[PDB]
């Protein structure tokens, strides 16, 4: 909570309480050491206040994606169904594939699920959205096959697949450490901050 | 009854103010005051003479010219202090333990 | 009345404001552009004399404190903001007078020049053509 | 060892601060209750308020960032008010606490220009509304001030009573709404410099005869005026 | 939530308003012409419940079951009582307070007494004093 | 958008409300005995206003009138450049800046000497509850 | 002459603190003359 | 711990209620108040009557300490605001003369 | 005035009262004293004065003002004045 | 002037273009020294933005009371008459005061003049006001006197007033001295910053 | 026509900016005056965790 | 603003920054002959090529 505004004169001051000897040394000094302890509280006050927000607002989203019920490339989901998860994690980590025991319209029906999740999952800005459906439409093609016979003809796309999925896992795991780094050095500077103020203001002078 | 004050009519209700069981000396209150130029003009005056800070923080004094004195603490001196003892021992005078004082100091107050 | 318009005496509250804030803003703009400019040049440069000589690189008078403008004045006969002291009666106007078997002025109220209102009531309002011997409507 | 232990009587005996403390801790020592002062009176924001102004009603605009909601004035008051003192009666025109439109620079220079172009001053933002006592010390101090000036002055009182009036009307942070109150003294003033004047420099006019029909009847008295 | 002063406003606020209250005393009880039996002088006697209650109040707060409440109307009733005797000891002792203690008026002597015409609040002296003119 | 606009309201004329023109007042027109009374007197020499006269004794300061193509139509101006003065010190207030905020004795005194007041008699009472501290304290 | 900055009607109009313009017409006018009828109209 | 520094606190509120309740015509929460109001000290009992006999420099900065805090003139035939102020004065009268004020800006 | 200035007055009147002994300090270090406390007194209205005219707004507003609600604004005072003691005298 | 805003990307760059790989100790320092360049930088630009604020609105406020033709205590205006000058160097620096040459008229006259022109100067707000007022309305009183009588009597007004006099003095050269020592420390601390940031861009890295 | 209002569908585009700009104002005088408290707690206590 | 369906219509869209009001006029009421019809200058018919005037310095 806020204080009161503080107290003013019912009587015009104007400049009858002006100083008529002009200041001293230790006068200077304390006016500097007050200058240093604002600008301490302007650069703790910024990073206070970038904190606060982004915390805020990166809470406010995860509940908003929880609400929503949403899942990402780390699988951090526990509402999902046991299919759904297996489909997302085959497009994330495995290898997306129609097995020989299904039926020819099962197969079908598969692929079409596969390609509905993975387009609505990634949009046509993602790097990984053309060999995706470039895969898919070469099981489309494949359908009537068998694993082994279908492998030999949908390497040469999974792999670019899966090199854009690694990708992706790489750029996550580089982004979190380096903001993990960041945020720590920045907490660190200010706590240095706020130490080198209690010092000045253990020193600081007046009344 | 007690009807609404416009904005238009407060100059006067702050000279003038409504009747309350804990009144104000209405003819007095053009007589309340409290400067706060008289320490800053004492050290510009003082400066001006030619003295020094440390002499003109010695020869400051405090303000004169503030509101009154209630002359009830000169004229009631007496049976003010005996109500304040009676309140001190009766506990604030509760359930009417000083009503005898402070009647007495009323009834020398107002004269009916 | 044109010179009363150049000082912003006709203007409102709001467009005073108004004026203030986009001096406020433009001259903003211009401090901010300039001290990009005068960094930039002193950082390619490596001299402090070419910050401080940009200080000068843009002072006829001062903004004003503050204003007056014309719905500042208060207007009202019922309005306290202009009573002082009462005024006598054999110094105040009268009202005209109009009184037949065949129209008056009692029945209602046109008004002052300023504060104006219908002299006709809410239930009659309506049907004001009916108490005309001429109308003429308006453009629409 | 506890903080505060012979500082809160008016926790203690049950004794209520005002009616909004006694609603709160239920001490029920107010007879006659308490009507909430409500949020838009305790606290709110600038308005336009000329109905020959567009924005009326409105907030009003500041070069930094500002809530828009305003402190609605009390248009629609109960009959009765138990409370006519300046206290309670300021709340129906203005917050106490001051209005909700105050700055935080982020720095000095920002707060130089906004002053040197007239759109802040710590006097009118930072501040909360006089209570009649200050308002009283001040008036009567101007007033000592005006008298040893001059003693023999006709406008003396006209002075003391336009200063009077912007204290009352809280000119300090509302200055134009003020303004519109006091100009009336100011133009009593200004009419009697004008004839204390013409009564010092003998300044006078060759009056017409009276006329034909001064009287509007005969049987009329006309009333002498100097 | 207000309980109006006139349930009936447009009525009885006419014909049967309110008045001011007085508040210095009740005055609907007659007025005592002698004034209050001096009570017994206490001491430390009389700490009992006070003192252990505070202390058993103090040590359950330590612990954290307590409250601040409790602690601050023990103690304020402990203190009171040490006041009591405290009091009592200024007023024995100092000897301002011996007319004081035995004081005593009636109400005819009340009203017969003239200081009321000096009342009269002063005049706060001129701002020129200031500058010494 | 302001020029050239509709009709907003009606124009009427209520029953019975009188006219007071008669059928010839279109060519009755007006008349002012102001131009012949000044031919007039041009003519016989009668006394003129002072406003004939450029120069203006009616104050201490020069003036001088101003015509607009006419004797009856001036106005005063004056001719000084009149010189102001300030007793006032220079570089002695900072409005813009928060002084109830600072420490010293500016800060006091944008602040006032109630405030300073209520801040010394709470050190007195602050001062005499340490000071019972130190003396339990060192008697121990 | 106490509370210039909340006394706006006896303040000089905003041509004045602009430190720009036989006789001419004086440099230095108050609002105050809105006050006045003839003013800066002639009394023709 | 801070008997003085308490006290003073509640005094100042107990007459800011006694204020509020006869602002709002409430006899029985300004006698609560006017009870509360902390009759049972030594100290400024002991000091009443040195006020009242007080003069010069110690009375003119209590003076102006009580004017400071309480600028309205009471009612000079309201005796249990007249009661108040002067326990009020006596408090501040003991403060000083235990430890003197200092009311100047300029100090050091 | 400062915090360093007030906590080396406190070490100077200990360590007088420890040479003067127990039953004549209070006479013979009256000056120390005087310095200790009117430094203390400096650094608790340097580090307190916010909250001081807080509370003194409040009075005059009658608690009226949000800010004013509860008891924020005497605990916070108390606390202040408390943080300060612990930090100079012991 | 300012330059044109930086050229964007046509096709849009989502987070393709995001890092594989965390930073290393280099690329973290590099960051640190960039965090300390832009706060640099900030107190640079409030130093220059306020220094360049304060010398545009006094020069204006300058030129303004020279347009106005306006005479401070430090009399530093040509365009005044001599008459003039002479009146207020005596209400200023000397003592005002009636000569025994003059007729009682021109006596009245004087001391109007001077009335009229110290309280156009002087506003109720001010300290010298008051003792000014009072010492021209002593020479009101004693007009019809000699100097030598008329001192005896308004000494001890003019003692006030001098004092009063001598204070604006004072607070003015006070004033001045204080503000060349602030507006000196400030500009040496922002050469020192940069210089600062100058060997700060020498060492720093990237492209 | 009701759930749409409720969604700003019937206003304008400066009404839906004002409000925009309301939520902006609201929380920002909201964080400011939390670390006014924040850095007053913290000076008196001498501790970061209380910023914290 | 361009909505006529809009009180403040051609107005200055208000940000939480200072920003000048002036505001970029399209050309109504056009030449007959525009004798460069490209892109180019078609476009400051309805956008400044530089963009608006209402971009920010944050001081934070
Ligand atoms: C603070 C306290 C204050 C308190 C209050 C104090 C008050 C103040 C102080 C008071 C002090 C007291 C003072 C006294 C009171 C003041 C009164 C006053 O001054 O009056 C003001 C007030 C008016 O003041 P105002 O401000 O002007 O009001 C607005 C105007 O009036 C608006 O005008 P309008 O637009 O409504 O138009 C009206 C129109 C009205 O015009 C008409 O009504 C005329 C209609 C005629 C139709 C038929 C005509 C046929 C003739 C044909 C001729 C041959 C053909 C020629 C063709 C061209 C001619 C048609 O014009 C006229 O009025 C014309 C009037 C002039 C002619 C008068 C004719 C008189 C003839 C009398 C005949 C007598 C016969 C006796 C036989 C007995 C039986 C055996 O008085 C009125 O009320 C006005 C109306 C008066 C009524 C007149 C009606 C006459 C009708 C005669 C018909 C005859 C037919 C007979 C048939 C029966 C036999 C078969
Ligand atoms: C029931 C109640 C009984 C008890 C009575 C109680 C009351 C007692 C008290 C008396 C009443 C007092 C009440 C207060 C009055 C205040 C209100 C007021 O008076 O003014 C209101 C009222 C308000 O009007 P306003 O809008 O305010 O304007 C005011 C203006 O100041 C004036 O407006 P304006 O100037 O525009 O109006 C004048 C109008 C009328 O003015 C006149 O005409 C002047 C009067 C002359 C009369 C004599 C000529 C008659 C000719 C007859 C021959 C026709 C052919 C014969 C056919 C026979 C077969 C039918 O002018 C015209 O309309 C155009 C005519 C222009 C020519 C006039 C000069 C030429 C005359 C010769 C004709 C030549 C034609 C040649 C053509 C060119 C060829 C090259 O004033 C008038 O309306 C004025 C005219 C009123 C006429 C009423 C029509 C009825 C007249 C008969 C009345 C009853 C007769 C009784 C029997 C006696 C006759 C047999
Ligand atoms: C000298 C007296 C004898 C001669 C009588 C002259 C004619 C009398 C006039 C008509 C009387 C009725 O008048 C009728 O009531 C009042 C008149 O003010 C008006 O009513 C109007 O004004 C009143 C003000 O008092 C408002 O309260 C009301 O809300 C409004 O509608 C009506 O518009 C009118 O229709
Ligand atoms: C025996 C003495 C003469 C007996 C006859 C008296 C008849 C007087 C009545 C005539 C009408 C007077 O009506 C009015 O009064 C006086 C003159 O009297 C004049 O009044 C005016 O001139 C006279 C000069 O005598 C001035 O004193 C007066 O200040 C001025 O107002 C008016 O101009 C006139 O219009
Ligand atoms: C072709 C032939 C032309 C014939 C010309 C005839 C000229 C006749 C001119 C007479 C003019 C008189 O004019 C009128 O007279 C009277 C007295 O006499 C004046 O005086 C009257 O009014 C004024 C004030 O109103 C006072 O003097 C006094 O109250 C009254 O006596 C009038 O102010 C004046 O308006």
């Amino acid at each position: 909570t806020a204080l009161p505004p503080p107290p003013s004169a019912n009587v015009a001051v104007s400049f009858t309480a002006a100083p008529a000897e002009p200041l001293s040394r230790g006068e200077v000094k304390a006016a500097s050491l007050k200058l240093e302890l604002q600008n301490i509280e302007r650069e703790l006050k910024d990073w206070w206040m970038s904190r606060k927000i982004l915390r805020d607002r990166n809470i406010g989203l995860f509940n908003l994606l929880q609400h929503h019920n949403f899942a990402g490339l780390s699988v951090n989901n526990a509402k999902l169904s046991d299919s759904q998860r297996v489909m997302w994690t085959d497009l994330v980590q495995g290898k997306p594939d129609v097995e020989d025991k299904l039926s020819v319209d099962a197969r079908e029906m598969k692929v079409d699920m596969y390609e509905k999740l993975f387009k609505q999952a990634a949009d046509l800005e993602n790097p990984c959205r053309m060999p995706g459906v470039a895969y898919l439409r070469c099981l489309r093609d494949t359908l009537t096959e068998t694993q082994s016979a279908r492998r030999s003809s949908c390497l040469n796309a999974f792999s670019s697949f899966d090199a854009c999925r690694t990708g992706l896992l790489k750029q996550q795991s580089a982004a979190v450490e380096n903001s993990l780094v960041r945020q720590n050095m920045a907490d660190v500077r200010a706590k240095a901050l706020f130490e080198r103020r209690a010092v000045l203001l253990d020193l600081v002078e007046g009344k | 009854a007690a009807s609404t004050i416009p904005i238009s009519q407060w100059p006067s209700l702050l000279y003038a103010p409504p009747s309350s069981p804990a009144n104000p000396a209405v003819e007095a209150l053009p007589e309340m005051q409290f400067d706060d130029l008289h320490y800053p003009r004492q050290m510009l005056l003082c400066r001006g003479a030619g003295y020094s800070l440390e002499q003109c923080n010695r020869m400051a004094q405090p303000d004169a010219r503030v509101t009154p004195e209630n002359p009830a603490e000169k004229l009631l001196k007496e049976e003010a202090v005996a109500a304040i003892a009676c309140l001190s021992q009766r506990e604030g005078g509760k359930d009417e333990q000083c009503r005898y004082y402070i009647e007495r100091m009323y009834k020398l107050a107002n004269k009916e | 009345a044109q010179l009363h318009a150049s000082e912003g005496f006709w203007d409102s509250e709001s467009e005073q404001q108004e004026a203030r804030l986009q001096r406020h803003a433009e001259h903003r703009n211009d401090l901010e552009t300039t001290w990009e400019e005068a960094l930039r040049e002193a950082t390619l440069a490596r001299n402090f004399d070419v910050l401080v000589s940009y200080l000068n690189h843009g002072q006829n008078g001062i903004p004003p404190s503050v204003t007056w403008n014309f719905n500042a004045m208060p207007y009202g006969k019922e309005n306290p903001d202009t009573k002082t002291f009462p005024i006598p009666d054999h110094e105040q106007p009268y009202r005209a007078f109009s009184l037949g078997f065949t129209a008056n002025n009692l029945s209602g109220n046109w008004g002052d020049y300023i504060d104006r209102q219908d002299n006709k009531n809410a239930l009659m309002r309506p049907a004001r053509m009916m108490f005309t011997d001429v109308f003429i409507p308006t453009t629409k | 060892s506890i903080l505060g232990a012979e500082a809160f009587p008016e926790l203690l005996s049950k004794v209520p601060l005002n009616p909004q403390m006694d609603e709160d801790k239920h001490f029920n020592k107010y007879k006659w209750g308490n009507e909430p002062i409500p949020v838009n009176r305790r606290t709110g924001s600038r308005m336009n308020s000329s109905i020959y102004d567009n924005r009326n009603h409105e907030a009003v605009r500041h070069p930094w960032s500002t809530d828009a909601r305003t402190f609605h004035p009390n248009d629609n008051p109960e009959a009765d008010r138990i409370n006519t003192q300046y206290s309670n009666m300021v709340s129906d025109s203005f917050p106490e606490g001051g209005f909700s439109d105050a700055p935080r620079f982020s720095s000095n220079w920002e707060r130089l220009l906004a002053y040197h172009h007239g759109l802040y001053s710590p006097e009118k933002f930072n501040s909360t509304t006089k209570t009649a006592d200050e308002i009283r010390l001040a008036v009567n101090d101007f007033a000592a001030k005006v008298h040893a000036d001059d003693p023999k002055n006709a406008c003396k009182y006209l002075m003391i009573e336009e200063f009077k009036c912007l204290q009352s009307a809280q000119a300090r942070i509302d200055p134009q709404g003020a303004a519109t109150k006091c100009v009336k003294w100011f133009n009593e003033w200004r009419q009697c410099a004008w004839d204390q004047e013409k009564m010092v420099k003998g300044y006078n006019y060759i009056e017409d005869r009276r006329a034909r029909k001064h009287k509007p009847y005969i049987g009329a008295p006309d009333l002498q005026y100097s | 939530v207000r309980n109006q002063r006139y349930p009936a406003s447009p009525v009885q606020e006419i014909f049967l308003p309110e008045p001011v209250p007085f508040v210095q005393f009740d005055q609907t009880a007659p007025s005592p012409n002698s004034p209050p039996a001096p009570l017994p002088s206490p001491s430390l006697s009389q700490c009992e419940e006070q003192k252990d209650r505070y202390r058993d109040i103090s040590s359950m707060f330590h612990r954290g079951v307590a409250g601040a409440e409790q602690v601050r109307e023990a103690y304020n009733s402990m203190a009171k009582c040490f006041r009591r005797v405290s009091v009592a000891e200024v007023l024995e002792s100092d000897p301002a307070f011996r007319q004081a203690r035995n004081f005593t008026m009636d109400l005819k002597q009340a009203e017969d007494d003239q200081r009321y015409k000096q009342l009269q609040y002063g005049r706060v002296p001129s701002i020129l004093t200031k500058y010494h003119l | 958008s302001m020029d050239h606009g509709m009709q907003y309201s009606s124009i009427y004329w209520e029953t019975s409300h009188r006219t007071y023109l008669p059928f010839w007042a279109s060519l009755t027109q007006k008349f002012s005995w102001k131009i012949m009374d000044d031919q007039i007197r041009s003519f016989l020499r009668l006394p003129k206003p002072v406003t004939t006269e450029p120069f203006v004794f009616s104050s201490g300061s020069p003036y001088i009138r101003r015509y607009f193509g006419d004797a009856d139509i001036s106005v005063p101006v004056p001719l000084h450049a009149p010189a102001h003065f300030a007793f006032v010190p220079t570089g002695t207030v900072s409005p813009w800046e928060e002084t109830g905020m600072e420490t010293g004795p500016q800060g006091a005194a944008a602040r006032g000497a109630a405030a300073t007041a209520f801040r010394a008699v709470l050190e007195s009472a602050w001062k005499c509850d340490i000071d019972e501290q130190i003396k339990e304290k060192l008697h121990s | 002459p106490f509370m210039w900055r909340q006394r706006a009607y006896c303040a000089p109009v905003p041509s004045a603190f602009a430190s720009q313009q036989g006789v001419r017409k004086p440099l230095l006018r108050s609002n105050s003359e809105s006050l006045s009828v003839f003013s800066q109209i002639p009394d023709g | 711990s801070s008997p003085h520094m308490d006290r003073l606190l509640g005094d100042l509120k107990l007459l800011a209620a006694y204020d509020s309740a006869a602002g709002w015509q409430e006899p029985k929460a300004m006698e609560s108040a006017f009870q509360s109001l902390s009759w049972d000290d030594a100290d400024v009992l002991k000091a009443l009557p040195q006020y009242l006999n007080c003069r010069g420099e110690q009375k003119r900065r209590v003076d102006f300490a009580y004017a400071a805090l309480c600028p309205r003139p009471v009612d000079e035939k309201d005796p249990k605001q007249t009661l108040m102020s002067l326990w009020m004065k006596a408090r501040l009268f003991s403060y000083d003369q235990k430890h003197p004020f200092v009311l100047s800006p300029f100090a050091a | 005035m400062s915090v360093f200035e007030a906590r080396s007055s406190f070490l100077d009147l200990e360590q007088c009262a420890r040479a003067a002994g127990p039953q004549r300090w209070e006479a013979e270090c009256q000056g120390v004293r005087q310095r200790a406390l009117q430094a203390a007194a400096d650094v608790m209205s340097r580090e307190c004065g916010a909250y001081g005219d807080s509370f003194f707004q409040c009075y005059r507003h009658g608690f009226r003002l949000e800010a004013c609600q509860g008891e924020k604004a005497t605990m916070q005072l108390l606390r202040c004045q408390r943080m300060v003691a612990d930090r100079l005298v012991p």
